[PDB]
């Protein structure tokens, strides 16, 4: 088929390349539509429906079947409503669109900006067997196999002060990964510190995200041995918000 | 430490002028950072090429 | 417009320069001072490429090409009609890329996340600067950089590679090729695994990460993990680009002959060089 | 009283006066440099 | 027809004005560059030939 | 100075996970172990591997192909272990010459190459079946099999379909380290600067895009590991602040963003595209277009 | 029209001023570079030819 | 006119002063680089 | 009336009147420029 | 009586007056430069 | 009698009337342009 | 048919208007480029031949 | 019914769609007649 | 942090300057020695 043209200079290679262009256009449309299952429809600064919604329509709903019988329809009103924050302590800085919203009170306590948390379901994440995915090491038979064990180390904050000591570690059992450190403060209360936002030195655990005064207001877990997804989100948001605040 | 607000109320004209000059000098230093980085990159690469063997400057043109 | 969850994140702060002077959004785009500089540099570069197309006399997008000044020009600033336009476009591109990285840094600071994305982008920026600045200056002229054209820079790649025989024999080049292939393979595997866990057989409930670990352990006896696979993909891409940059850095500066001839020290080691037989006698 | 900066009208006027004085000084220095260059090497 | 104003009931003026500005700028630049790429209508070339600049 | 989460600061380990049963025959699973060196960046467990029928067939025939190439190299070395090491990267198992066409060739003149190729094809088909069946028995969505099929498509175009269309096994690449690089360069030279093959350019674009997209996605996930962003499936069913912050970063950066699930669709299609377009580009070379630079000149993206 | 001031009732002056400054500087630089790319209108080359020092 | 001072009611002067410093320095650098292109005005 | 953008009928009418005045001025300038070009260098 | 920016009518009028004064100064300088260039090097 | 958009029958009628007027204007301009081209340089 | 207005009961006006504008602009550009790539109908080339510009 | 439409709504929608299709086909037939008269391809 | 950075900076600067002198035949002390002593 060398030099065999259907018309003009249009040969098999031309047909292949034009067919690829059409297929790529359709593929781009499909990929963009598949990524519009969260966060839509668009809103304005007042929370009302935006007059402009984009050229791509929102796809038809799809259902995720969970192991415990719960159904999640990701592009649905229920999904958006379950993950919507209410009573946000925020204020518009301008009548125009596109300007930042000013925190009215304490942004870290109110959970706005870089301290924002999402109201996830107030249940622990489970594995395929139904057991809680994240458990303290005192409830398991795991042992430290490498690295430095932080249990018993002092905890130093970003202001160069000692706020407590590490008493236990919380481990992702299916993944065999340490995700949180449990710290007993000098006041006797116990908090959870994300592993991804601390450093383990030879003699201490350093947390530069927050200062000593903020350690007492870290969000708490209802049960001493179980942490839920909502509690995880709140703790992570509080700790990460310290970099700006 | 370099970009500081001015106390307009309870502030003299001379201090206001000095403050504007300091703000503009800080801006000039910020704008000089990329110029100095690019000049250093170009001149350091040229000097390294000068310290390279003689064949480094005799390559055939790729055009 | 805003996403349904976007309002609580649009807070002031996080800028590097200007405070709240440019701390606003235009549509979905956060602007900032570096966004202003990015828009200026990008628009200037695009319009100068169009003007160079006008000087060239062709409006075919696949034939437009802006060439650097000739090798005989050295490191001098060339006339705009004799390669200077290429230098202006190169300055605009460098400014736009650096401003984009710094704007990404500002966006990271506003959202309270890490800077892995701007660091990874800076790696690609380093590769680009290697191809247009470091190597041409180490070779003594702007004329060794590639032109700004959709296929003419492919011609430049071909000529540069064939300057040293078959460029496949560059060792850092082999390492970069292997890393790029590994990156594509790992991306395919990761996308497929996540999608297969999220979209199981019809009538089955959604799979867990335990299913993914079990699947990859069954298939090949090892699972790297979700955190592990993300770390591995990032490191693979960064190393691929870095070693490609090194391969181009060593070619024409400290090595000038054929790389296939470089590979012959192992063969010509005297303790087996004269041993008759095999391929190399 | 339209203000996006938290500045009063009189503060703005005084700041503008100081800024314009400095701008005039900068213009004068630039003019001197341009005259020196023109004497050394005219471009017209 | 004199009911075209209802277009502002469909599209927000701000977005329409921004898009129109971008469109007009790009179109004007493109037409000017097309004329400049043609030596017959390149006014700088015509002036150079008329006044003998080169 | 902050923790970048590239390596674990501390490792923990208990009994190794032996895997979910589902519809898998646990008799075919081997024992498991631990390797602490692998636990710094990923998992330390060298977990159990499924044996089965497809795995056994694939292992046996792949080892046969590997050993066929090895014994050909030993023959080319004349039994000399020192020549074997001196010229290891220079040894080549070449396809039959163009005279024999597609017929079975003498052993010294491509028959060994044909035997190795058949063993390799059997091994690859068995491994694809293994991928599909391991996905099926755990109740997963077969995406890995379809992704593997694109690479298989490129691989079979290089060695089977294009040689059949060209009428001889001689056009297939040889089995060798340096020799197949020479084959690649000679293919480009013979078909007139393969740079100007449009599907070659598409494949290169897809490869660059795969590297770019994996860099973007890995950096984004590591950036949101503060909020458990690497737990992607749970974020898909129960959206957290990590997904929102990632989406907002990319929306504020480039005006549009993805979701925790659809980013993997982007990834899989970008990675599939390189082999999907490369197979087409190779198949068109010699059968439809024999000089891509002249073809580019005709079709308006090369100068005349 | 005498009612053009109502544009400030539509568009925020700060962002408008930023965009206008960027656009005007870009346009001036583009026109100057276009003139410098033409040897007939490159005033530095014209001065060089007129006075004759290089 | 005499009402230009109201620009300081729109943009905060300190940030504006920093941005003006950046712009002026980069403009001077650009003009010097442009002058380097022609030998007649190449001062090096 | 139907209004996706939230504007009323009379607000839309006033905005359209101002927009039409601006468009008319733009078109008049363009027509004058085209007449000048046609006189100086006709393209038909 | 729509106001997307929150400004009143008289505030918009004052801002437009100052903006038009600035634009008039800019256009006058541009016209003078164009006339000087037309005398020095005509392009028509 | 379906409504995916939420409009009423009369709202759809009004929208269609305005749209058809605009389309008629566009088509009339296109027809005039085509007649002018046919007079100047016929393609048949 | 007098019932075509019912299309607006099926399609949202905003997306339809945006797509129609983009489509019409691209179609006009395509036709103009096709004419320009044909020297027999390139009005600039015909004008150059008619008036002897080049 | 996967769309949520009823029988009567579907009938009316189909009637309008068929009217549009008939108009398009009539225009196409006229165009083909003109082309065949001007430059027959058979 | 300061001491290690200073040590690295000083060592690299010294190595670079010594290499600059070595690549110059006029100041290459080995070349001067072999020229003077007839090596
Ligand atoms: C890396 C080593 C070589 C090189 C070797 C090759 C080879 C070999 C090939 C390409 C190909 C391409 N290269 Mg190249 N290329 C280099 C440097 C560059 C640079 C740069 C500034 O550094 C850019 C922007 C490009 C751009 C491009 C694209 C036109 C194309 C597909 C790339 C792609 O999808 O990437 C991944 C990125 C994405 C998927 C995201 C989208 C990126 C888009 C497509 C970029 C479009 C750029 C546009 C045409 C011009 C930009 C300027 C305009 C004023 C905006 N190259 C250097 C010199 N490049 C291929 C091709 O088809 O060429 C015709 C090809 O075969
Ligand atoms: C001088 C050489 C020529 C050239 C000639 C060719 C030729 C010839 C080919 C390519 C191909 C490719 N080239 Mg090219 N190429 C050149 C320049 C470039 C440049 C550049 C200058 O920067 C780049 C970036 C590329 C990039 C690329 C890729 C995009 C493309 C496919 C890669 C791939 O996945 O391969 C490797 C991946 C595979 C082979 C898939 C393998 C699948 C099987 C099932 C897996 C292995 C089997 C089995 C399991 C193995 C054993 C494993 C055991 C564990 C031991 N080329 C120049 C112009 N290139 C290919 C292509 O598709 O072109 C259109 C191709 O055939
Ligand atoms: C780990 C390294 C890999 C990587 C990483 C990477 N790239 C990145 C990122 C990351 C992590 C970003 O965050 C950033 C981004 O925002 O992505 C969406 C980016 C990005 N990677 C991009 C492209 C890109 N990356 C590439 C490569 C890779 N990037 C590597 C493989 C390539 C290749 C191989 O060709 C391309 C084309 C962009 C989509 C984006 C950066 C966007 C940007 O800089 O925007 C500002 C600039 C403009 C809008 C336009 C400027 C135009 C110039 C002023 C004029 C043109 C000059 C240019 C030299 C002409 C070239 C002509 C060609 C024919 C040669
Ligand atoms: C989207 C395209 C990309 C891609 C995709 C891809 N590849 C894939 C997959 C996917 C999605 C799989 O599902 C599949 C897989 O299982 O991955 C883990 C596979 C895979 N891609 C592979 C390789 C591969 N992919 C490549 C490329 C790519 N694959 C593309 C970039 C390349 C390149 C660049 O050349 C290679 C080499 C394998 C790891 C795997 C398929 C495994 C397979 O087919 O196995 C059967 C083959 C054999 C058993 C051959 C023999 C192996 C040994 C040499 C046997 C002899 C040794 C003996 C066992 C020991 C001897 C010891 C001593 C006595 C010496
Ligand atoms: C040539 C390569 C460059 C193409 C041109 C630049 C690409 C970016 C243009 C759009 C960027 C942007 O401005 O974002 C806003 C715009 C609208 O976004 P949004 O409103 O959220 O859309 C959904 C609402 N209905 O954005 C959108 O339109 C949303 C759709 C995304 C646009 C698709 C661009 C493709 C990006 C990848 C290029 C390579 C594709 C390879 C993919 C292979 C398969 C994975
Ligand atoms: C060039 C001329 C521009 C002059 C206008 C100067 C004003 C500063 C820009 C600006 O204000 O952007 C805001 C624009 C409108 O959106 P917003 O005001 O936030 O809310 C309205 C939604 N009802 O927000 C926007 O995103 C504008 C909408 C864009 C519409 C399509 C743009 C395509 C071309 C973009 C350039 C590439
Ligand atoms: C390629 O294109 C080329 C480059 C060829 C041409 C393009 C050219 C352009 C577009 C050039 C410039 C455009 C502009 C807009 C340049 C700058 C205009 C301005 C607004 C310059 C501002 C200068 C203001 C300066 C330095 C600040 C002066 C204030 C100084 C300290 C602080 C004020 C304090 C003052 C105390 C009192 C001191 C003064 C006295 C008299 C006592
Ligand atoms: C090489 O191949 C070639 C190019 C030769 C093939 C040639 C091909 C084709 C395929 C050519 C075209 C086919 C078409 C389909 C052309 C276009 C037909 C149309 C559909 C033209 C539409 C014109 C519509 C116009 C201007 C819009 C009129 C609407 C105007 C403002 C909008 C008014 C409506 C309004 C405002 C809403 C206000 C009302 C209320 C109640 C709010
Ligand atoms: C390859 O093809 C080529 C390029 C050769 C030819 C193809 C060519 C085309 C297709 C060219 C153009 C097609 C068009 C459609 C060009 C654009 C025509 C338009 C529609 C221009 C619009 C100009 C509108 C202008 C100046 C108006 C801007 C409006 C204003 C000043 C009025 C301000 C309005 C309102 C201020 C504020 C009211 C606020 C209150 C509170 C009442
Ligand atoms: C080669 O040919 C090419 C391709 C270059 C042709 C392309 C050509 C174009 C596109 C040329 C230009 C099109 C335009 C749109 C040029 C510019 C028109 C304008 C509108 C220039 C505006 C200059 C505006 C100027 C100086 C005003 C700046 C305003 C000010 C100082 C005053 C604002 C400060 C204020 C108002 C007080 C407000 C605050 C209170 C509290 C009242
Ligand atoms: C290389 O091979 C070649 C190209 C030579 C030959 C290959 C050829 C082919 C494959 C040719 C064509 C195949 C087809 C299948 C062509 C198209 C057949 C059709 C199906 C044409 C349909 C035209 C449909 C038209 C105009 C209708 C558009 C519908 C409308 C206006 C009606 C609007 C509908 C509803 C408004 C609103 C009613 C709402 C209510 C509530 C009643
Ligand atoms: C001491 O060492 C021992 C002896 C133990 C082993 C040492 C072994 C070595 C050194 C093994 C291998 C070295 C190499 C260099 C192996 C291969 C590397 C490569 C690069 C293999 C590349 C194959 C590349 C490509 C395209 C092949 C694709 C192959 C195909 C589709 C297969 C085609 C299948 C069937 C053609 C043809 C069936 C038709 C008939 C008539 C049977
Ligand atoms: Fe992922």
């Amino acid at each position: 088929m060398v030099g065999v043209n259907f018309f003009g200079d249009f040969d098999l290679a031309s047909l292949a390349i034009w067919s690829f262009w059409a297929f790529l256009a359709y593929l781009i449309y499909y990929l963009q539509t598949e990524n519009m299952r969260e966060g839509y429809p668009l809103e304005n600064d007042d929370g009302k429906l935006s007059p402009n919604q984009g050229p791509f329509p929102v796809p038809s709903p799809k259902t995720f079947d969970l192991a415990d019988g719960r159904k999640i329809v990701v592009p649905s009103v229920e999904n958006e409503e379950a993950h919507r924050r209410t009573d946000l302590a925020l204020e518009r800085t301008s009548v125009n669109e596109g300007y930042p919203f000013r925190p009215t009170g304490n942004p870290m306590l109110d959970g706005v900006g870089p301290a924002s948390w999402v109201p996830r379901r107030d249940e622990p994440e489970v594995d395929a067997h139904g057991h809680n995915k994240i458990q303290p090491m005192r409830k398991t038979e795991m042992k430290v196999s490498a690295g430095r064990d932080p249990r018993g180390m002092p905890v130093q904050a970003g202001d160069t002060e000692v706020v407590g000591k590490i008493v236990d570690m919380w481990v992702d059992i299916p993944e065999q990964l340490v995700r949180y450190l449990e710290v007993e403060l000098n006041s006797g209360k116990k908090k959870l510190l994300p592993m991804t936002m601390l450093k383990i030195w030879s003699d201490r655990v350093r947390v530069n995200a927050i200062t000593s005064d903020l350690f007492d207001t870290i969000p708490d877990i209802k049960s001493p041995d179980v942490v839920t997804k909502l509690e995880e989100d709140k703790i992570s948001a509080y700790v990460a918000g310290g970099y700006m605040y | 430490m370099f970009d500081k607000p001015f106390d307009y109320e309870n502030g003299s004209k001379f201090e206001m002028g000095i403050w504007i000059g300091r703000q503009m000098a800080y801006g000039a230093f910020l704008g000089s950072i990329p110029f100095l980085l690019g000049l250093g990159l170009v001149l350091g690469s040229y000097g390294l090429g000068l310290m390279l063997p003689e064949r480094a400057h005799q390559a055939p043109s790729p055009y | 417009a805003l996403l349904s969850f976007e309002r609580k994140y649009r807070v002031p702060g996080g800028t590097l320069i200007g405070g709240s002077l440019f701390d606003f959004w235009v549509g979905p785009f956060y602007v900032g001072f570096f966004g202003v500089t990015t828009i200026f540099f990008a628009t200037l570069g695009f319009l100068l490429i169009l003007w160079g197309a006008a000087m060239q006399g062709t409006w075919n997008p696949q034939l437009i090409s802006i060439f650097p000044p000739p090798v005989e020009n050295g490191l001098n600033v060339a006339a705009l009609d004799k390669g200077g336009l290429w230098q202006v476009i190169t300055v605009c591109a460098t400014g736009a890329f650096c401003s984009w990285a710094l704007r990404e840094v500002e966006i990271c600071r506003k959202l309270g996340i890490g800077f892995h994305i701007p660091v990874a982008f800076s790696m690609a920026i380093f590769a680009y600067l290697t191809l247009v600045v470091i190597r041409p200056m180490m070779m003594g002229s702007w004329g060794y950089a590639f032109p700004y054209g959709i296929w003419t820079h492919l011609d430049w790649v071909s000529n540069t590679g064939y300057t040293y025989g078959n460029f496949h024999y560059n060792p850092f080049h082999m390492l970069g090729i292997s890393l790029f292939f590994t990156t594509a393979w790992a991306l395919a595997m990761h996308g497929a695994l996540v999608l297969s866990a999220a979209n199981p057989v019809k009538g089955k409930t959604m799979r867990t990460p335990d299913h993914e670990d079990t699947y990859f352990r069954d298939l090949m006896g090892y699972s790297v993990g979700t955190l592990g696979i993300h770390r591995l993909g990032l490191l693979l891409a960064l190393n691929a680009v870095f070693w490609s940059a090194c391969c181009m850095l060593v070619s024409g500066t400290i090595y000038f002959d054929l790389w296939s001839d470089w590979w012959y020290w192992w063969v010509n080691m005297p303790f087996w060089a004269d041993m008759a037989g095999g391929i190399n006698g | 009283d339209l203000s996006f900066t938290g500045l009063t009208d009189e503060q703005a006027q005084e700041l503008h006066a100081v800024y314009m004085s400095g701008l005039s000084a900068f213009i004068a220095v630039a003019v001197l440099a341009h005259l020196a260059v023109m004497i050394w090497r005219p471009w017209f | 027809m004199s009911k075209f104003y209802k277009i502002w009931l469909v599209f927000d003026p701000r977005r329409v004005f921004v898009a129109q500005g971008v469109f007009l700028f790009l179109l004007a630049v493109l037409i000017h560059l097309i004329l400049l790429s043609t030596p017959a209508f390149n006014w700088l070339t015509v002036a150079t030939a008329k006044h003998g600049y080169v | 100075a902050e923790y970048q989460n590239f390596f674990n600061q501390v490792q923990v380990a208990g009994a190794p996970e032996m895997g979910l049963k589902e519809d898998v025959d646990t008799f075919e699973r081997t024992p498991a172990g631990m390797f602490n060196i692998l636990g710094w960046m990923g998992n330390a467990q060298i977990g159990p591997i499924y044996l089965g029928i497809a795995g056994t067939v694939s292992l046996a025939f792949g080892a046969a192909w590997f050993f066929t190439i090895g014994v050909w190299y030993w023959y080319q070395a004349g039994f000399d272990p020192f020549i074997f090491m001196r010229d290891l990267f220079f040894f080549s198992l070449e396809p039959p010459p163009a005279e024999y066409g597609l017929a079975i060739a003498p052993l010294k003149q491509g028959g060994v190459w044909q035997i190795a190729s058949l063993f390799m094809a059997i091994s690859v088909i068995a491994w694809w079946v293994r991928v599909y069946t391991r996905a099926d028995q755990l109740g997963m969505g077969k995406h890995m099999a379809w992704a593997f099929l694109s690479a298989i498509w490129l691989w079979s175009v290089l060695g089977f379909w294009r040689p059949i269309l060209m009428g001889s096994w001689s056009v297939a690449p040889p089995y060798g380290i340096f020799s197949h690089l020479d084959w690649t360069n000679q293919f480009s030279l013979d078909h007139g600067n393969l740079f100007y093959n449009p599907f070659h350019g598409l494949s290169i674009a897809a490869l660059y895009g795969s590297a770019l997209l994996f860099a973007m996605h890995g950096a984004t996930i590591l950036a949101v590991t503060r909020f458990g962003g690497e737990r992607e499936l749970e974020q898909i069913v129960d959206r957290g602040t990590a997904s929102e912050r990632a989406a907002l970063f990319w929306r504020w950066t480039m005006g549009f963003n993805a979701t925790m699930e659809g980013i993997h669709r982007w990834a899989i299609w970008m990675a599939v595209m390189v082999t999907l377009t490369g197979g087409i580009g190779i198949l068109l070379s010699g059968t439809v277009v024999d000089n891509w630079y002249v073809w580019a000149q005709v079709h308006g993206y090369a100068p005349v």
